[PDB]
């Protein structure tokens, strides 16, 4: 399609994003399914892992494994919880 | 590691502005090479792409220590 150019939108979203750590040796996961690259709002691809925390819960996050975080999978920019809970925390 | 790549930059690696590079944590779901420009832009790349593999092979001395 000569009239359509998606590469710029994708290139704008190819920056690393902060992920939270956990204690049971699973992959690092971001808070929800959106992230910012140089001010641009970006959405994680469908199937990407995520943590789903309410706003209250987000305030209780520390650098220690004292928060139980619901694991989810990204779908259309929503972190769909899958039932797994793990102790997640911020990495200094 | 604090950060992981969710997408790969498919374009041309910006060699003229390149300053350092690193490989994200093994606990990231997507294995990635991150190129960092002099102004600090960080660019996720596919470690299996031929141009990325060659760039990290000959630009070994640029790797984050």
């Amino acid at each position: 399609n000569s009239t359509e150019y998606y590469d710029y939108e994708e290139a704008r979203c190819a920056c690393p994003a902060r992920h939270l750590n956990n204690t049971n040796g699973t992959v690092l996961k971001p808070l929800g399914c959106h992230y910012f690259c140089n001010g641009t709002l970006c959405t994680a691809p469908d199937g990407y892992p995520c943590y789903n925390l309410t706003a209250q819960q987000v305030r209780t996050l520390t650098t220690y494994p004292n928060t139980s975080c619901a694991v989810g999978v990204c779908m259309k920019g929503t972190c769909v919880k899958n039932g797994t809970m793990e102790q997640c925390f911020k990495t200094p | 590691g604090r950060e992981c790549c969710l997408e790969y930059f498919k374009g041309a690696i910006p060699l003229r502005k390149l300053k350092t590079w690193y490989q994200t944590s093994e606990d990231c779901s997507r294995d990635a090479i991150v190129f960092v420009t002099v102004q600090g832009r960080a660019i996720c790349s596919d470690p299996n792409n031929k141009r990325v593999k060659n760039a990290v092979k000959y630009l070994q001395s640029l790797e984050r220590s």
